[PDB]
């Protein structure tokens, strides 16, 4: 009853990508085909082989023949890339494929905004300190973060995490630094570092200022 | 022409059971079939079972057979989905998923076109701890955040103005720090001119613990 579709598939952009589903119910019946972007719901593309759902887009088709079906993407963009899942119905049993992840290739580089944020006053209240450095929008999805207190190096307190994929295709990040109210006050400044492609992104905040 | 809603998240020890309902608005339910799916993290789709509640039968996947149960309640317009001996390998998004039965019986496909929003459910033994909530003050356009501290588990939404807010908008994914808690950040990038006379409130919701904290995001001082 497995339904076998390739694990992964790059295209250029503006080529087509195929992606195959093969199975045993796919003679009989029919197949449907799911998008799924990173943090969403799955999304039907195809469903009875070559039917498209009113407000997808006519570049998204689909065949079928013996045991084998096919998504057919043409004019590939950077917004499809996405996981494919092909499904099959049968007895009164769904069946899912293992998923295809597309991949879009030649995207353009694009170094990191930064934003950075001094602990607010209520933590300060509080007791606690904790510096927050956001990194959104860049691409390739690669970087590390470093801090800075006055120029050296901060090794304690750093929390960070693995860049994940944005709406627009770029990535994000985040990098937490927690600080006594006292270590924040007692410094001139406290720098988060972003480290992408070769290069150094740097914002700074002073307690004052 | 039919809205799916499904209950909010939640965390679950070892050996119990969830329940995890899907709700449809603007459509009657026993007009479809009812699908039940999860997706463990970084995982793919798997199927539990579904149900026509016209007929009233449910079918469920050879892999959950005995331990998942999946009913309907015609009065109420909402499905059920039941998962018992809970172990760490059913901490999963689950999705409920229509398709009209019409075209099951008239034209033997089907055609999920409408899906729930989905409901994580973690499997473990660590209790849930509701979020701090801290205003990041900002200083052409300025950046104004919500800090979201050390919570379990996840997820943790976060609206802007109780939802009118959502141009601009980023929600990032969360640190999962060393002592086993969360925290994430959401900002918002406005109009520097609008500060001061424009509010932004950030609207924190987590479901595991039923916290929610609205926080009012000002300028500083």
């Amino acid at each position: 009853s497995v339904l076998t579709q390739p694990p992964s598939v790059s295209v250029s952009p503006g080529q087509t990508a195929s992606i195959t589903c093969s199975g045993d119910n796919l003679r009989d019946g029919y197949a449907s085909w799911y998008q799924q972007k990173p943090g969403q719901s799955p999304v039907l593309v195809i469903y009875r082989d070559d039917k498209r759902p009113s407000g997808i887009p006519e570049r998204f088709s689909g065949s079928s023949s013996g045991n084998t079906a096919i998504l057919t993407l043409s004019g590939a963009q950077a917004m499809d890339e996405a996981d494919y899942y092909c499904q099959a119905w049968a007895s009164t049993t769904v069946i899912f494929g293992g998923g295809t992840r597309l991949t879009v290739l030649g995207q353009p580089k694009a170094a990191p905004s930064v934003t950075l944020f001094p602990p607010s006053s209520e933590e300060l209240q509080a007791n606690k300190a904790t510096l927050v450095c956001l990194i959104s929008d860049f691409y390739p999805g690669a970087v590390t973060v470093a801090w800075k207190a006055d120029s050296s190096p901060v090794k304690a307190g750093v929390e960070t995490t693995t860049p994940s994929k944005q709406s627009n295709n770029k990535y994000a990040a985040s990098s937490y630094l927690s600080l006594t109210p006292e270590q924040w006050k007692s410094h001139r400044s406290y720098s988060c570092q972003v480290t992408h492609e070769g290069s150094t992104v740097e914002k700074t905040v002073a307690p004052t200022e | 022409q039919v809205q799916l809603v499904q209950s909010g998240a939640e965390v679950k020890k070892p050996g119990s059971s969830a329940k995890v309902s899907c709700k449809a608005s603007r459509g009657t339910l026993s007009s479809y079939f009812i699908s039940w799916v999860r997706q463990a993290p970084g995982q793919g789709l798997e199927w539990l079972g579904g149900i026509t509640p016209l007929l009233g039968t449910a079918n469920y996947a050879q892999k959950f057979q005995g331990r998942v149960t999946i009913t309907a309640d015609k009065s109420t317009n909402t499905a059920f989905m039941q998962l018992s001996s809970l172990t760490s390998d059913d901490t999963a998004v689950y999705y409920c998923a229509g398709t009209v039965y019409y075209d099951i019986l008239t034209g033997l496909y089907t055609n999920f076109h409408y899906w729930g929003q989905g409901t994580l459910v973690t499997v473990s033994s660590a209790s849930t701890k509701g979020p701090s909530v801290f205003p990041l003050a900002p200083s052409g356009t300025a950046a104004l955040g919500c800090l979201v501290k050390d919570y379990f588990p996840e997820p943790v939404t976060v609206s802007w103005n109780s939802g009118a807010l959502t141009s601009g908008v980023h929600t990032f994914p969360a640190v999962l720090q060393s002592s086993g808690l969360y925290s994430l950040s959401s900002v918002v990038t406005v109009p520097s001119s609008s500060l001061g006379t424009q509010t932004y409130i950030c609207n924190v919701n987590h479901k595991p613990s039923n916290t929610k904290v609205d926080k009012r995001v000002e300028p500083k001082s």
